[PDB]
């Protein structure tokens, strides 16, 4: 009756970025990262490997409300060294873990008998 | 009201398992859901309490 | 071999007990709900019946095959209805089965192995009845009597657990870490003794116990979770690994893609 | 090829119209279906 069509907790509606970055005037070298049709599945994930460049000087995320598949990232940095790169670092080191981790799955598999 | 595909809970299949089960009773005399591969309570709730009503609104006519 | 590794405990066709080390919990659990959620799968979403004499309603046996598990090996070669250039469907994008019950043994039931492939398969492993059954006819769809007749006709789509359940292969995953609290992640109830009246896991064997002598570590992290993947067919329990560890890798590839797009500008 | 009305038990396929009673080719028994339609109906399976 009131409620959505199920796809749209992935699909991106008429003119709508995945990202949407803005600056934060509250604190200095900061940025919130608007993530649309996402969740704890990929934010939580980009948050942790944040926290793993001793370079981030914070990163936190959250989903403002349940109904709305969406999520606010924020990050702030050390001096002159942007976030936004960090975001990608972060990110790459997010892949190649799981690259890596395939792999490792796959050979390990093969030598099964069963 | 006809056997369940898919556990609600965890959604592990169990539309096959209906006559395996219903079987493994009136004949072998048994457990039964243990072996039928039934492990945690939410699939084994689902089996050991449906009562198929299907049968009797089957036997109506036309 | 490199980061994060794998060591895979008794495994079959219908599950894959591993222990993965070297891991952050937060890409542990981040991959746990991947599976159970966004993996492509390949399930029945239109039905057109024409003639249902059966005791079950329309949109009830509707329900049933939305549920029915068919197959999907090559699923990922296959287009989504929403991104294919046909108005509706067609063989680039769906399965079509077709379903016909007349009741002539005067109880006949329907399995989910009465599904014809009408549609051009293009040769490629995809929309078959998944049957594991011990006979050869997997799933119950329903029974009929008499003169009860039913002709349906069925519309298999690609899709995920996110747009319906009807989708994610997975159906249940162990997932457990640190079976002696020693990161101290939780305060066991209790009326006297907590390590008493609560159940040491089988997983505790892998892992060295406590130690009293030792005072509280803190600098520890969680490290190492044992786990245990579930199938209910479409997809090989492996794969249902493989690609689940793939398909969050490709989402965080666009977060890194739809980045670049917004450089340029 | 056509059917119009059934009867509540002896589900023979019947057709009528106007003041052409009420009742079916045998059992009196005046109650009667008006059969399925010839469009197809079409369902969503969630
Ligand atoms: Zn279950
Ligand atoms: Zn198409
Ligand atoms: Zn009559």
């Amino acid at each position: 009756m009131n409620a959505p069509d199920r796809f749209e907790l992935f699909i991106l509606p008429d003119d709508v970025p995945k990202l949407k970055i803005t600056p934060d005037s509250r604190v200095p070298n900061c940025i919130i990262i608007k993530f649309e049709r996402e969740d704890h599945t990929l934010a939580n994930l980009l948050r942790e490997e944040l926290a793993l460049y001793p370079d981030v000087t914070f990163v936190a995320y959250k989903v403002e409300h349940p109904l709305f598949a969406n999520f606010v990232m924020r990050l702030q940095t050390e001096e002159g060294t942007r976030p936004k790169q960090a975001l990608e670092r972060a990110c790459a080191s997010i892949i190649n873990k799981l690259k890596t981790l395939d792999h490792k799955f796959n050979e390990e598999w093969n030598i099964k008998n069963f | 009201m006809i056997i369940p595909v898919r556990c609600f809970s965890c959604g592990k299949v169990v539309g096959d398992k209906w006559d395996a089960y219903l079987r493994l009773l009136e004949e072998g005399k048994q457990d039964a859901l243990d072996e039928l591969k039934l492990k945690r309570y939410c699939c084994r709730r689902m089996v050991l309490t449906h009562v198929d009503l299907i049968e009797k609104f089957l036997r109506y006519n036309p | 071999s490199k980061e994060p590794k794998v060591n895979i405990i008794n495994a079959q066709d219908d599950e894959v007990e591993l222990m993965l080390s070297d891991v952050n919990l937060s890409l542990a659990n981040s991959l746990r709900r991947t599976m159970l959620a966004e993996v492509p799968t390949l399930a029945i979403d239109l039905v057109e019946i024409k003639m249902n004499t059966s005791v079950l309603a329309d949109e009830f046996i509707s329900h049933r095959l939305g549920l029915i598990p068919l197959v999907s090996e090559d699923v990922e070669e296959m287009k989504y209805s929403r991104d294919c250039t046909c108005e509706d469907y067609c063989d680039e994008c769906s399965v079509v089965l077709e379903l016909s019950a007349r009741h002539e043994g005067e109880t006949t039931d329907v399995y989910s192995s009465s599904l014809i492939k009408v549609s051009g398969p293009g040769n490629l492993n995809v929309g078959e009845p998944v049957r594991r059954d011990d006979y050869d006819q997997g799933i119950l769809l329903c029974k009929l009597r008499n003169h009860q007749e039913l002709n349906i006709r069925c519309i298999a789509k690609k899709g995920i657990a996110k747009e319906h359940a009807k989708w994610s292969p997975c159906s249940a995953i162990a997932f457990e870490y640190d079976p002696h609290n020693k990161l101290k992640h939780t305060d066991f109830w209790f009326e006297v003794d907590a390590k008493k009246e609560w159940p040491d896991s089988k997983y505790a064997t892998w892992e060295e116990p406590p130690k009293p002598g030792e005072v509280f570590d803190y600098k520890a992290k969680p490290n190492r979770f044992y786990m245990t993947v579930e199938t209910t067919g479409s997809l090989k329990a492996n794969q249902v690994f493989s690609r689940g560890i793939k398909t969050l890798q490709e989402k965080l590839a666009n977060v890194l893609f739809e980045l670049e797009n917004s450089r340029p500008a | 090829y056509g059917v119009k009305y059934t009867c509540g038990a002896c589900a023979h396929n019947f057709s009528l119209n106007k003041s052409d009673p009420v009742r079916c080719k045998e059992c009196g028994h005046r109650v009667i279906y008006k059969a399925r339609t010839k469009r197809m109906s079409k369902f969503l399976t969630t």
